């Protein structure tokens, strides 16, 4: 152990991401380790470890040097079962290993999120700073201009520091969504409190409710406030049944990937195969606001469990998210 | 159209209708029999906000033809001698909110041997502070010449506050002062208050004032010789009214050649058949494209300074 032990393992592995390790260590690991020859420094007696390999042999995992959300049922279970190993490891001995063997052979998005949740969450790793994802993955923190610029500054050798963007809009109000800071903030608060958390993992976050509920009251807050500031007027509740008034242009690209998708202002929202019927929606919608207007919330059986109490809003941040 | 139509009975009277138009949009089938609206009237119409969005409508239909026409060259705006060497408001540039009062009496029946009681309306309008313009510039001819002082004031930046280009700005420039003064052969500055501007208007006299007046004339022997036309615009009315913080504005003083421009001939007010003096067609010269500013820049007789305007609360 240690942890200027840990945490150096934890740097070299989320080093150069997007290509196979060049620290000699994590590579014979890389190699010569097998997940599967030492059922001990496993806490499972490694069921997880043999339901990754099973994928991983069947070669069912998605391919390196591609996309990845977590938002995509699949993506997010194989990202979520890497978790899973490096979650009962006994010790350091065998996260390390797992995560350099994985590393090496599954995709980069499942393991810089599958690191950082099992860093997080997981026991054994107390001692350690994570690193900002901004220089980690720097295509999703980073615009696309400057990282166009950067690729050319490696083409030609040739150093230095870029500076990034952003008198038509409410891209006056950008400074406050475009921050490293903030952007880091909303996902970590979602890496501490994951809506994925079975109590299984080990522990229970205690009110992931009213944290949600909160959370965004004060994203959705904090935000009004700029736009005050900008002699902008407080923001417009979205609706299934209307326009996507607001429309924008990212202008950000993907490593692996692209560049993201932009919509035009004024807008129909469409029905999109895979996900769910924009009707799936209103009626959802309904099941909740009818929840807060009984009283209760009515489970699986058709047993109506109370919510016109303390507990209430969490409960209700159960059902919402 | 008015009469001086050409082909009334193709061209029809898009202004005109356009007024009625917009005003019955209350009752079209008229099922309800309400009177006409506030468009419909001239002394109501600045009312409702379809008014200005009307006319907005109409000057961009005129603006497609005066545009049709080439920019202006240098050849084309210099007054060969006259240059002018600066631009300086002995000022202030400071809008408020003032009070007024007329008499709501007219309103009221009053039958008979019943008696007059003074009933007033107290408004709320906008005021301005005296500044005076100070105009600095020679004569580098050999003798006097006529010359017309033309004052816009035009706005900088665009309210995103992307500071257009006296093309994107040339168009939204309001007319301030116009006025023609002899220049003597050198070195000069000329003056010119907020109150000698040509295109502007005193509040009137009262009724009741104009009542004691005509009165008092004719019990014992009237000269309000100073409003009996009157085409312009409120005093009060002249500078925008600004942010508190105040803002600036891009002032232009064009000093055109006299001679050419009444070269021929109240005449503000042509009430009565009284030829427009000045020849130069309306905005001059800021009515045509200007797509290279670099131009209206280097004319001797034409200057721009940035004023700022501030508005006390
Ligand atoms: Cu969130
Ligand atoms: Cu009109």
């Amino acid at each position: 152990t240690g942890n200027a032990q840990k945490q150096q393992d934890i740097n070299h592995l989320l080093d150069k991401i997007y290509e196979p390790t060049k620290y000699p260590d994590l590579k014979d690991i890389a190699e010569n380790f097998n997940p599967l020859g030492d059922t001990s420094i496993y806490n499972d007696h490694g069921a997880a470890v043999e339901t990754l390999m099973k994928e991983l042999n069947d070669h069912r995992l998605l391919e390196q040097r591609h996309w990845y959300s977590l938002f995509n049922t699949r993506q997010r279970k194989e990202a979520l079962m890497l978790f899973a190993v490096l979650n009962q490891c006994k010790e350091w001995y065998c996260f390390r290993s797992n995560a350099a063997y994985f590393r090496e052979r599954m995709n980069e998005g499942e393991f810089v999120y599958a690191l950082y949740v099992s860093v997080i969450h997981s026991k054994l790793g107390d001692g350690i700073v994570l690193p900002p994802l901004y220089q980690i993955t720097p295509h999703m923190f980073t615009n696309s201009e400057v990282i166009d610029k950067a690729y050319s500054a490696k083409m030609t050798q040739k150093p230095g520091t870029f500076n990034v963007s952003f008198k038509n809009r409410e891209q006056r109000v950008a400074y406050f969504g475009e921050d490293i800071g903030m952007n880091i903030h909303h996902v970590t608060w979602h890496m501490d409190f994951p809506f994925w958390w079975e109590d299984s993992y080990g522990y229970h976050l205690d009110r992931k409710g009213e944290l949600f509920f909160w959370v965004h009251h004060q994203l959705t807050a904090r935000f009004d406030f700029e736009r005050l500031s900008n002699w902008l007027d407080p923001v417009d509740e979205l609706h299934w049944d209307r326009i996507i008034r607001e429309g924008f242009a990212p202008l950000t690209s993907y490593k692996y990937g692209g560049e993201f998708p932009v919509r035009p202002d004024n807008i129909h929202f469409e029905d999109v195969d895979g996900v769910a019927h924009v009707h799936d929606l209103e009626i959802t919608e309904s099941r909740i606001h009818e929840a807060i207007d009984h009283g209760y919330i009515t489970d699986s059986d058709g047993h109506t469990i109370d919510i016109r109490q303390p507990k209430g809003i969490e409960l209700l941040g159960d059902i919402i998210e | 159209s008015s009469k001086y139509s050409s082909n009334v009975q193709y061209y029809g009277s898009l202004h005109n209708t356009a007024h009625v138009m917009l005003g019955r949009q209350g009752d079209p089938h008229g099922k309800f029999n309400l009177p006409p609206g506030v468009m419909e009237h001239f002394e109501t119409a600045t009312r409702d906000p379809s008014f200005f969005r009307l006319h907005k409508y109409m000057d961009n239909i005129f603006k497609k033809h005066t545009d049709s026409f080439p920019p202006y060259t240098h050849d084309n705006l210099e007054f060969s001698g006259m240059v002018v060497n600066g631009v300086a408001i002995d000022g202030e540039l400071i809008t408020f909110f003032d009070e007024f009062q007329y008499s709501l009496i007219n309103a009221v029946d009053s039958g008979e041997n019943i008696e007059d009681v003074e009933i007033n309306a107290r408004v709320h309008r906008l005021n301005h502070n005296e500044f005076t313009y100070k105009i600095t510039m020679s004569n580098n001819n050999d003798g006097e010449r006529l010359a017309t002082f033309r004052i816009f004031l035009c706005p900088i930046e665009d309210n995103n506050g992307i500071t257009l280009t006296l093309d994107e700005a040339r168009w939204f420039c309001i007319e301030l002062d116009k006025f023609f003064q002899k220049v003597p052969s050198g070195p000069e500055t000329i003056e010119r208050s907020s109150k000698d501007s040509s295109v502007t208007v005193p509040d009137m006299p009262s009724f009741q004032s104009l009542k004691e007046q005509a009165d008092n004339a004719v019990n014992g022997g009237l000269d309000l010789s100073a409003y009996e036309r009157s085409c312009g615009i409120p005093d009060r009315m002249l500078l925008p009214k600004s942010k508190p913080e105040g803002m600036e504005f891009n002032l232009y003083v064009a000093v055109t050649d006299g001679d050419k421009d009444t070269e021929g001939h109240h005449a503000q007010c042509g009430v009565h058949g009284e030829a427009y003096p000045d020849n130069r067609p309306l905005g001059y010269p800021l009515e045509r494209r200007i797509p290279d500013e670099r131009v209206i820049d280097g004319v001797s007789n034409i200057k721009h300074v940035v004023v700022k305007i501030v508005h006390h609360l």
